[PDB]
RNA sequence: ACAUAGUGUUGCAAGGCGAACGAGGGGAAGUGAAACAUCUCAGUACCCUUAGGAAAAGAAAUCAAUUGAGAUUCCCUCAG
RNA sequence: AUGGGUCAGCGACUUAUAUUCAGUAGCGAGGUUAACCGUAUAGGGGAGCCGUAGAGAAAUCGAGUCUUAAUAGGGCGUUUA
RNA sequence: CCCACUGUCGUUGAAAAGCCAGGGGAUGACUUGUGGAUAGGGGUGAAAGGCUAAUCAAGCCUGGUGAUAGCUGGUUCUCCCCGAAAGCUAUUUAGGUAGCGCCUCGGACGAAUACCAUAGGGGGUAGAGCACUGUUUCGGCUAACCGAUGCAAACUCCGAAUACCUAUGAGUACUAUCCGGGAGACAGACUGCGGGUGCUAACGUCCGUAGUCAAGAGGA
RNA sequence: ACAUAGCACUCUGCAAACACGAAAGUGGACGUAUAGGGUGUGAUGCCUGCCCGGUGCUGGAAGGUUAAUUGAUGGGGUUA
RNA sequence: UGAAGAUGCAGUGUACCCGCGGCUAGACGGAAAGACCCCGUGAACCUUUACUGCAGCUUGACACUGAACUGGUUCUAACUCUGUCCCGUGAUCCGGGACGAGGACCGUGUCUGGUGGGUAGUUUGACUGGGGCGGUCUCCUCCUAAAGAGUAACGGAGGAGUACGAAGGUGCGCUCAGCGUGGUCGGAAAUCACGCGUAGAGUAUAAAGGCAAAAGCGCGCUUAACUGCGAGACCCACAAGUCGAGCAGGUACGAAAGUAGGUCUUAGUGAUCCGGUGGUUCUGUAUGGAAGGGCCAUCGCUCAACGGAU
RNA sequence: GCGGG
RNA sequence: CGCAACCA
């Protein structure tokens, strides 16, 4: 008998809406543990770092700033 | 002879115009640890899922 | 462990909240201002034993 | 002691059998519950006593509900 | 791996009652009687049942109703044979 | 006479327990006749769970009774159309079952669908690398650092092909959805490719992915 | 293996213990502690050590705990 | 070769047709739906300090059941005698009568505590490279996992079953860890000063992913760890779970734009049934009340075999 | 829920 | 420390 048999249930994280797709307000874009993506314009962040669309438009990923951050934003 | 109702299920389901309604679980006795969102969103009635409607129709053939 | 306690409204209404408390690091009865929705107003809720 | 108990004679009656159905006295378990003990099976099988052409029940110390019905029994509903 | 020595005959999805769906027939915002009576498959019997409205735990209201301080939002409903 | 220790034979026997040769007891806690008593969770037992009518860890008969059996077996004429699965989740569940996945029929609605092109996306794998975490060889320096030099599922300064998501478009396909009726199935196998395990064993085992078999004959 | 004579422990005062039986009753026994029941050991010879913590059993009864019963108190409901 | 040990398949060798006496190497020969092994939410018996009943034994209360003198002592008239005598009677049963001995005991009924394998009905998990033994069973993190998601093994590693009224909110402020150089003990490593400083510190807690508008560290004031909700999504067999802008009310902080529906996030959990507590012009079996129920809030499960069979 | 320490 | 009460 060994001491390794455990694991947790899957969490289904990841990008839910890719670049160029249309969203409505409230649509979830990214499920992430930390902020590997940061909220740009028309994108909000939930308590578990979920990125969601706060407006209609199309999704657009970028690399911005001097920290080279990945940003999600919604174009209206 | 006459089909008999499963009386325990007749206390859990009520017929709506196009389906059945039911109360939600997890709202009986362990309530301090639950957030106010879960307290207030588990409160009212909901509709019986369409995958349970067949067994509910076989259990309550008169509602 | 932390014991369950009621915070009862001092407004006459039967409204209360429930929370936990560490009985050793907080022996005094908790008093905190909270919203009573029966009078729609912030009042003081005092600690009481869970029922 | 009186008497009673007991004993005998005469008179009348009963006893036993037989289909189901009735009334009453007792009364399971297999089974189901996907296990099982409450519960179910079921007051069923079976045992016992005893009728009649039927039996039982029956003439409100009953129901109803804004003041109604009018003994009992059985059938359809009410209603799974 | 199993079952059959062979022939002939017999041998296994039924019946009742409810209920749901489909077809078909009648009638149709209506449909239909049950026990029962009945020289009796007729005729009578409308008690009942289903449909025609929903919301709400319920009182209650009703094309709305529930929740709510809210006439806001939301749920379930609203032409529907 | 009662018994039954040994051996052969017999074992569809002469016999559902014997014969034959030997063996034990043979005035006793003996053997035996006739009649009687004890009846089934009971009897009786110098006790072997023995015996109780060739039946005994609870007799036989009848009834309950057509007990129940998620288990075996079996399931009877013809043609035409379509056609699975051996998965997931849960289960005193694992050879059962239920919801979903997969089949079929009816209805509704008809390109919403798919294939390919183009466009737009996010990856952290293969490979690579040593910038971090580890590990590693040599040399210099007074252990840290420096130069050179390797390695990594749980290392990453990097980083494909594919796959996946969305939009637009040509052509070719009764496609895709939705509402109902009926299911079966939830033991899978092998081959290749990517892996865990094993001995970089197994017609081994457990996953992912494609094909075949399952349910598919023909040719090699 | 069982039994066995012998041994020991223990129960039993007689309407005995104990057994059977629903009870009546019957066995024990028309016996009476030198008897009867249960338990173990097993002729005989020599013998049979230590442990009373556990579980039994026997004796004790100071205290705690504790049933039915009883029903003081207190609280509520009704309304003159 | 092949469902893996062939009379029947492939290739090949041999062999005229058919008996009788022998023989037992094969026909996985015949016989008996394997007894061993495992499985079934079979069964039967047996055991016990498994569970739950009951018989029996026992305790007390009330009844049969009374009277005196003081918990007793005495009495007799209920009751008892498997004591003697008489009668029925020709009778070791039984009944009645007389006596004797007991005696309000004993015994029996109803209620009640204890005891109770004597008897009864039952239960006694699954996974598993057979089963047992061991281990495990729910949740979180990483790898396996093949660059979307998902993905198994008794594969490789670790954590959880909490904490906190501030460690929550807000406004304002701050920036580490390590090196060098100096300086009272004091020292490699405490505190002070000065220079660098590559993110290597920290984060209530495991790991991963994050963290400068710091999400890390302080100070002031505070209760948004609010109530009613909620477009729209993610994830999903269901039951559940997750995120959520915005709207109304009432707030806190801020000059203000604003920010707050707990905590950097992902573990810290348990359905239903039964019941408890608070509130409630919902109900209230003729009526008015009430009891009881409903509704809203909340409490009681190592139901840990963690979809929980009693 | 009743006593003891 | 013991005796007694245990039917989400
Ligand atoms: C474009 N780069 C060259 C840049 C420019 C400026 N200057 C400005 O924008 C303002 N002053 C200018 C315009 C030059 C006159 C910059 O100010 C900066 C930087 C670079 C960043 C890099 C940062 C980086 N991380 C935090 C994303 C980092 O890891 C380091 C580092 N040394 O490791 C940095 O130094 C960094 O934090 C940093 O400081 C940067 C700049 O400040
Ligand atoms: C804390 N911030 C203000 C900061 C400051 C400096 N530089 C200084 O402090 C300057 N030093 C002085 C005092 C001027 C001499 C910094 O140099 C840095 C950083 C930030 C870190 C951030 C790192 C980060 N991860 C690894 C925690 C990260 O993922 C990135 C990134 N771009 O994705 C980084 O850049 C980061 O690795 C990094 O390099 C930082 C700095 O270098
Ligand atoms: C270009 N970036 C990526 C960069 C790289 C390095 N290099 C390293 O740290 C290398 N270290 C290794 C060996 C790779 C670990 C760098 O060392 C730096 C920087 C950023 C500069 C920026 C400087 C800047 N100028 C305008 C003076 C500046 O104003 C700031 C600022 N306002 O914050 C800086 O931070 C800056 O002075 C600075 O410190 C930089 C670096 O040191
Ligand atoms: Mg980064
Ligand atoms: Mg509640
Ligand atoms: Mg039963
Ligand atoms: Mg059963
Ligand atoms: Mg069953
Ligand atoms: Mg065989
Ligand atoms: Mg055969
Ligand atoms: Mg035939
Ligand atoms: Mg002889
Ligand atoms: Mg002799
Ligand atoms: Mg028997
Ligand atoms: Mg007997
Ligand atoms: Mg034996
Ligand atoms: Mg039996
Ligand atoms: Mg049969
Ligand atoms: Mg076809
Ligand atoms: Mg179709
Ligand atoms: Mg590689
Ligand atoms: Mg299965
Ligand atoms: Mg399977
Ligand atoms: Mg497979
Ligand atoms: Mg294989
Ligand atoms: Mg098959
Ligand atoms: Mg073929
Ligand atoms: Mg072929
Ligand atoms: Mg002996
Ligand atoms: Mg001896
Ligand atoms: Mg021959
Ligand atoms: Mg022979
Ligand atoms: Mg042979
Ligand atoms: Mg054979
Ligand atoms: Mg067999
Ligand atoms: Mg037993
Ligand atoms: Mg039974
Ligand atoms: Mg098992
Ligand atoms: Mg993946
Ligand atoms: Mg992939
Ligand atoms: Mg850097
Ligand atoms: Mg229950
Ligand atoms: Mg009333
Ligand atoms: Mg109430
Ligand atoms: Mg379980
Ligand atoms: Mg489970």
């Amino acid at each position: 008998s060994t001491k390794n048999g455990r694991d947790s249930n899957p969490k289904m994280l990841g990008v839910k809406v890719y670049g160029g797709q249309t969203v409505t307000a409230g649509n979830i874009i990214v499920r992430q543990r930390g902020t590997e993506f940061h909220a740009g314009a028309n994108v909000g962040m939930g308590r578990d770092h979920t990125l969601f669309a706060t407006a209609d438009g199309v999704v657009k990923f970028e690399v911005k700033g001097q920290f080279g951050r990945r940003y999600v934003k919604v174009e209206t | 002879a006459k089909l008999k109702t499963r009386r325990g299920a007749a206390k859990r389901f009520k017929a709506t115009a196009n389906g059945f309604k039911r109360k939600q679980a997890f709202k009986r006795h362990i309530l301090t640890k639950k957030s106010a969102k879960r307290i207030r969103q588990l409160r009212g009635c909901v509709m019986v899922h369409v995958s349970d409607v067949a067994s509910v129709r076989r259990m309550c053939p008169y509602i | 462990m932390r014991d369950k306690i009621r915070l009862v409204s001092s407004a006459g209404t039967g409204y209360f909240y429930t929370t936990t408390k560490n009985k050793r690091t907080m022996p005094e009865k908790m008093e905190i201002k909270k919203f009573d929705p029966k009078i729609r107003q912030h009042v003081i809720f005092k600690e009481a034993k869970i029922k």
